[PDB]
């Protein structure tokens, strides 16, 4: 009784994309499934449902035009054919299957992992990492600038300092380019006497950049 | 269509104790309601069906009542595995989620650590400007963060973003990006972070001068 | 030019305790600075002068100190007469005036009351939609306040207005109107406003249903 | 026995030209040296511009300088501020100070005048529209009902607001006026009583606004 969507996909405005449903451990065709996406910081949203037969399809208002759902039971898989997409598709895709009711009402038990669908469509491009040093207990930072697409992975001296580090969540720029931020605390006298090197690893752009911080004036 | 709506949007609580979220649909949509529950990073797992019936594998401590236009979620004893979102759904119409009601366990009030940081060099050779307000440390989560150019407001320029609650400390992080372009930036001589908390019993302001 | 800055921009106190302002300036304007008085709608009273010299006719309890940059304000015991917004003057490149440090007085902490009013039948026929969302008796002074139609928050849409302490509960009392226009209110049924303050430990938010 | 007595009142247009008269009396004028300083609402205070103990050497501010003029006269002991080509961002509280210490010499200010306002905003005066809150539930659940009245589209200020031609003087709270997008402004008047006090009693808010001259009192009904 579980459910496997796609793992990762990046696409463009207006593009096509799949993503694919496993179902498995339960019978299918019995039942009937639905698309749910959730936005980052938002609350979850119905996208589209389909019979536990396939003979109705049901669609939400804004999504009626550009999306189309379908299903095998004999594969047990269910796909959704995403066409014409927009920045406001850009959500984690959830594949679920009914808790109660047989083939007769849209409760939801079991959810799947969900599938993450990128329309950003912006070049890939290395993150810009530049230091924030300490004044005068002190603090100090580094700052990731202008880099695509998610993730971003950050860690002290190859991850030496793991204690008192805070990694803040990404953000959105009017220029749709991320720019995340990463800072540590540390007593005053052990500033001068030790090194702080932020690595910045990034796998699409393939940019890993070690910077280290001093406090210079 | 029909659009429901939750009460309480962040509710402080603590462990083993009675929890009491109210959703209203603003139609009658009878017995017909679900209640979910999310945790960060994890799929969403269903609490509660018809508002009367539970679903297996599920704890027995919460419970749900209500019918018609008023609902009602109940939990008698809360635990460690109670603190994520919680959305309320009703199938009489467009399929369709509350604004959710997230727990949290900042009981405990602290002052929030504010370190203000002028934007690198780097980035002043790339032409951009970063000024970067730091708050650190802090619970309760709720916050107020103003940029004061010159004794001036700056509104729309400022990025803020909040971490989630930390196990061991429970405490929450909170920065604020203000970015400029190189021309307003060296236009403008100082620089000035306000910060409004709960902790503080003065909000606490911290700033600087361009290029010292 | 210079242009000073000042620390808490809102301090609270209560009589007879020690008050401490700090308004530190850019540049060094040495030991030539002014500290001043403004009651609402009255004109402002010149406290002290040189920041070192009393200016006459002042209370003894005020007194500053500080050199260089660094300047403080420091009152030994607190009075009912002394509570006014207070800003302080530099003259010694460009004269101007900070953003001015105003102290009330804190003595409980209260649940703000809310009270969700909808738009009247006469202005609906103006084609002109307020709604009134009031929060009564509660401080501190300080709250915050969202705005939520059919789920989603409006930001620009909302204006704010606070009236001082009565002296009688000192409580300040907040009001917040949300203006647009007709169609946008019929389209939307459900409206709500929520509320922030620290006397509730749950946000606590007043709705309701078009018509 | 230094007294400042500033002009009362004034309104204009965009644009326009406006003579700000500061009188002084009680001490010697031509001693010492003058100087206007402005408040724009919920603002800081702003230096706008000072002239000297002869009237010579006249200073002014950046943003001021073009079409601003301070001028004094020794012989009447009178300060005129005359401005022309008024814009939005100089609608403020003008007043005419003193030096306190120096003579002459420094930037010092003791002795400031009453205050005089000058509106820019170049908008027609039109009568308040008075929209009644209706009561929000009969039930008492916050241990008093609330009731209020709304005045949108006045102008200018000010507008006074009694209830029961005063009858109803506790539990009011009177907020202050908002700038509005179409520049006309705006206030809000509320009042809590018990609910059982709500069948038995009419509530009534007279509306007072005195340049449109319209005085309007409207009842509270659900």
């Amino acid at each position: 009784v579980q459910l496997v969507q796609s793992g990762v996909t990046l696409v463009q405005p207006g593009g096509s994309l799949r993503v694919s449903c496993a179902a498995s451990g339960f019978t299918f065709s019995s039942y009937a499934m639905s698309w749910v996406r959730q936005a980052p910081g938002k609350g979850l949203e119905w996208v589209s449902a389909i019979s536990g037969l396939g003979g109705s399809t049901y669609y939400a208002d804004s999504v009626k035009g550009r999306f189309t759902i379908s299903r095998d039971n004999s594969k047990n898989t269910l796909y959704l054919q995403m066409n014409s997409l927009r920045a406001e598709d850009t959500a984690v895709y959830y594949c679920a299957k009914d808790h109660r009711v047989w083939a007769a009402g849209y409760h939801f038990d079991y959810w799947g992992q969900g599938a993450l669908v990128t329309v950003s469509s912006a070049s890939t491009k290395g993150p810009s990492v530049f230091p924030l040093a300490p004044s005068s207990t002190a603090a100090l930072g580094c700052l990731v600038k202008d880099y695509f697409p998610e993730p971003v992975t950050v860690s002290w001296n190859s991850g030496a300092l793991t204690s008192g580090v805070h990694t803040f969540p990404a953000v959105l720029q009017s220029s749709g380019l991320y720019s995340l931020s990463s800072v540590v605390t540390v007593p005053s006298s052990s500033l001068g006497t030790q090194t702080y090197i932020c690595n910045v690893n990034h796998k699409p752009s393939n940019t890993k950049v070690d910077k280290k911080v001093e406090p210079k004036s | 269509d029909i659009v429901l709506t939750q009460s309480p949007s962040t509710l402080s609580a603590s462990v083993g104790d009675r929890v009491t979220i109210t959703c209203r649909a603003s139609q009658s949509i009878s017995s017909w309601l679900a209640w979910y529950q999310q945790k960060p990073g994890e799929a969403p797992k269903l609490l509660i069906s018809d508002a009367s019936s539970l679903e297996s594998g599920v704890p027995s401590r919460f419970s749900g009542s209500g019918s018609g236009t008023e609902f009602t979620l109940t939990i008698s004893s809360l635990q460690p595995d109670d603190f994520a979102t919680y959305y309320c759904q009703q199938y009489y119409s467009s399929p369709t989620f509350g604004g959710g009601t997230k727990v949290e366990i900042k009981r405990t009030v602290a002052a929030p650590s504010v370190f203000i940081f002028p934007p690198s060099d780097e980035q002043l050779k790339s032409g951009t400007a970063s000024v970067v307000c730091l708050l650190n440390n802090f619970y309760p989560r709720e916050a107020k963060v103003q940029w004061k150019v010159d004794n001036a407001l700056q509104s729309g320029n400022s990025q803020e973003s909040v971490t989630e609650q930390d196990s061991k400390d429970s405490t929450y992080s909170l920065s604020s990006t203000l970015t400029l372009s190189k021309a307003d930036y060296e236009k403008h001589k100082v620089y000035a972070c306000e910060v409004t908390h709960q902790g503080l019993s003065s909000p606490v302001t911290k700033s600087f001068n361009r290029g010292e």
